[PDB]
């Protein structure tokens, strides 16, 4: 959808980078005709195995979202084991009260 | 037969699908997008080049008065000059002393250049996008082209596909377009009639041997400073000369989706935007009946060393015990696994062999080998190859690009959150209850 189209003149030996997405990007050199190329989720990590290793693999493809998941999974667990121990803690207060 | 189903817009990546009518053996379905083109309705405003400003033989009119009345040339500026004294070579040429006037004219008329290096002024409409379609059924393989409107059928008679509306409007065009020797560039040009000096448009004409030339060049006649028949005058640069030093790029660098544009007409080929649905009408000869096909009596798939990436990264096997030789289709039933072959011939016993290209890192997916599902189940590696020469076939959705052992890990640890909201709870309605 964003073609971030860029020209330059290149004189000299130089080098250039280019963001390559999923899309795709082409370029064309000279009189040279078009040369299209897509980028591989090819993230150094690993998707089957330890914990870190599927963080950091999809950390390297989707950070946000990875990171919003990361947040939401410690939020419920949080709220969970607050929520219990707070259950716990009524009920345990509810029960010594007579005997108190 | 009809069979409705939706084709992403990318040019070539055939699109699998398989049709099952209730009595009759299924049979693939292979829709290809050979070619596109998104061709918008033009209507030409003018033409324009770089001017050639004619300055006529001046007119001298020895003490008697002189004035011009209007012309219809293009941008004709005129301006008379009392008191000269001319001279050309052999001496004065009034006889009068110095009540002598002369009369200069100037107009603008179009390069004999203009032929060649000329730009047109478009104003471009809603495009529409015509496609060529490949359609491969049962063993039966038809090219035609289509429009993309939704009620226009295909170019096959004996076929009837009717194309459904685009799934987004893309339209790299903007409303004003400039087209220069092949090159296409989204320009605001001033409209007929509204002439600017030293700018694109500076002189138009409806065409390069049009009589109607209309220009407003900021030229302006001098008065002559020495004695010579010369007519000194000051004229703004040529604005189509102006916007070709600073031009920018063409449409053909600067376009999204990565289509591109053409002239004669005026179109934006092979574009890959959004989504197509097709509705075909099978003809009943393409059909078999179930008893003609060979029966399966038992399949396994087994997969190995799933790579999931752009191109065909991933094999799997059938291992199949069937009824009589013959040939049937084969399918992978989901939306982050292709396969790449259609039809397989099968024998009494035996296995095949398939490749497939998936987006998921597993390889959980239903396989259909004569209408038999075979739930493959493994494991899919990353790629080591960072980029590839081909796009992806395969669009990439969510609850799929997650895999187990990584869903395994979200859901124990919301069934661990969750068991201790319940044991809470119950403790609480426990302790309410006494
Ligand atoms: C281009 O990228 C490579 C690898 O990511 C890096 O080593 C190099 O420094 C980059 N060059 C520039 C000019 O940023
Ligand atoms: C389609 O395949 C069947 C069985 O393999 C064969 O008999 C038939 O001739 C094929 N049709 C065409 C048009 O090739
Ligand atoms: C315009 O043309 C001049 C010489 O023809 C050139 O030096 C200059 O870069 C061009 N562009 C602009 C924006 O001035």
């Amino acid at each position: 959808l964003r073609a971030d189209a860029t020209a330059e003149w290149i004189t000299g030996t130089t080098s250039r980078n280019f963001s390559v997405g999923r899309e795709g990007l082409e370029y064309v050199w000279g009189n040279h005709e078009p040369v299209r190329v897509w980028a591989q989720e090819s993230a150094p990590g690993d998707p089957h195995g330890w914990p870190h290793e599927i963080i950091i693999h999809y950390y390297h493809r989707h950070p946000v979202y990875t990171v919003i998941v990361l947040c939401g999974v410690a939020l419920a667990i949080l709220v969970g084991t607050a929520s219990s121990a707070a259950c716990i803690s009524k009920a345990r207060r509810d029960c010594l009260t007579p005997y108190a | 037969f009809e069979h409705a189903t939706t084709v992403p817009n990318v040019p070539g990546i055939p699109y699998k699908a398989l049709v099952e009518r209730a009595g009759y053996a299924p049979l693939n379905l292979e829709i290809t997008v050979v070619s596109s083109e998104l061709t918008p309705s033009t209507n030409k405003e003018y033409v324009t080049c770089k001017f050639h400003t004619v300055i006529p033989s001046p007119q001298v009119k020895c003490c008697g008065s002189l004035e011009c009345k209007a012309s219809s040339r293009a941008d004709y500026t005129c301006r008379v000059f009392g008191g000269v004294y001319p001279f050309m070579w052999g001496g004065a040429q009034c006889f009068c002393d110095s009540e002598n006037t002369q009369l200069s004219e100037a107009y603008v008329e179009f390069a004999p250049d203009c032929t060649i290096d000329h730009a047109v002024a478009l104003k471009v409409h809603t495009a529409a996008l015509k496609v060529g379609l490949r359609i491969v059924y049962g063993n039966t393989t038809a090219h035609l082209d289509t429009f993309v409107n939704g009620v226009t059928p295909g170019s096959s008679r004996d076929l009837k596909v009717i194309a459904g509306p685009i799934s987004a409007a893309f339209s790299p065009f903007d409303h004003k377009v400039v087209i220069r020797k092949g090159f296409v560039y989204n320009y605001d040009f001033p409209e007929y009639g509204a002439m600017k000096p030293g700018a694109f448009g500076d002189i138009q004409a409806s065409s390069l041997d049009a009589t109607d030339i209309v220009a407003r060049t900021d030229i302006r006649l001098l008065k002559p400073s020495v004695k010579n028949i010369h007519v000194p005058y000051t004229q703004a640069v040529s604005g189509y000369e102006m916007w070709k030093n600073n031009s920018g790029r063409p449409l053909q660098e600067t376009a999204p989706f990565g289509c591109k544009i053409e002239v004669e007409p005026l179109r934006a080929s092979n574009c890959a935007y959004g989504h197509i649905p097709i509705s075909i009408d099978i003809p009943d000869a393409a059909f078999v009946r179930s008893s003609e096909s060979p029966t399966i009596l038992e399949v396994s798939c087994t997969v190995a060393d799933c790579i999931y990436s752009a191109d065909f990264g991933g094999s799997l096997t059938l291992q199949y015990k069937a009824d009589r030789e013959g040939h049937c289709p084969v399918h992978s039933h989901s939306t982050t696994a292709v396969l790449k072959e259609a039809t397989t011939h099968v024998t009494a016993v035996g296995s095949i062999t398939l490749h497939f290209s998936t987006s998921s890192p597993q390889a959980n997916f239903i396989v259909s080998l004569c209408g038999k599902k075979s739930t493959c189940n493994a494991e899919c590696k990353p790629p080591a190859d960072h980029i590839i020469g081909e796009p992806h076939k395969v669009d990439q959705e969510f609850q799929a690009a997650v895999s187990t052992t990584s869903w395994n890990w979200l859901l124990a640890l919301f069934g661990g959150a969750s068991s201790l909201i319940v044991v809470g709870l119950i403790v609480l309605v426990c302790s309410s209850m006494l």
